[PDB]
């Protein structure tokens, strides 16, 4: 029983097996996403008020 | 991290409406604006006849 | 049953219990969170092109 909790717990942690994963792997790519965009959205604004 | 993120988002935009909306106020003074019917009068019934 | 002890004044959070938690919290975030960024993702793209 201890060995089966131990074995359930670490695989929901270690999705990929080698990394403590806090953040869910989907939104952690959306993040990335969304901080890209919004620093293109951010370089069209500047070049229009210059 | 959402939340901020969004906040950024919706800041770039209002000041890049802000500003078209400035050019467009300088750009169309009423004197013009006067101009720019009669111009038009001269077209469509050119556009008209035609 | 020293075991057995050790187990129960390590059990607050019940495994099952916290394998439960995490497994809700994890379909909470696709189900809201995930959507709100993609949202916000496709406004930025309008934004530009309004640029």
């Amino acid at each position: 029983k201890l060995d089966s909790h131990l074995k359930e717990l670490r695989d929901f942690m270690y999705p990929e097996g080698n990394t403590l994963m806090l953040t869910t792997p989907e939104l952690s790519g959306e993040f990335h996403q969304l901080g890209s965009q919004l620093e293109k959205l951010n370089h069209i604004t500047v070049e229009i008020l210059g | 991290n959402a939340e901020y993120l969004e906040a950024k988002s919706n800041a770039l935009f209002l000041k890049l409406r802000m500003e078209e909306l400035q050019v467009l106020t300088d750009c169309y003074t009423p004197e013009k604006v006067l101009v720019h019917r009669q111009i038009r009068d001269t077209l469509e019934a050119g556009v008209k006849k035609e | 049953s020293k075991t057995q002890r050790a187990l129960q004044k390590n059990t607050n959070p019940d495994t099952d219990a916290l394998l439960k938690s995490l497994s809700d919290h994890y379909s909470l975030e696709l189900d809201e969170m995930v959507p709100k960024m993609q949202r916000l993702i496709q406004q930025c793209e309008k934004h530009q092109e309004y640029g």
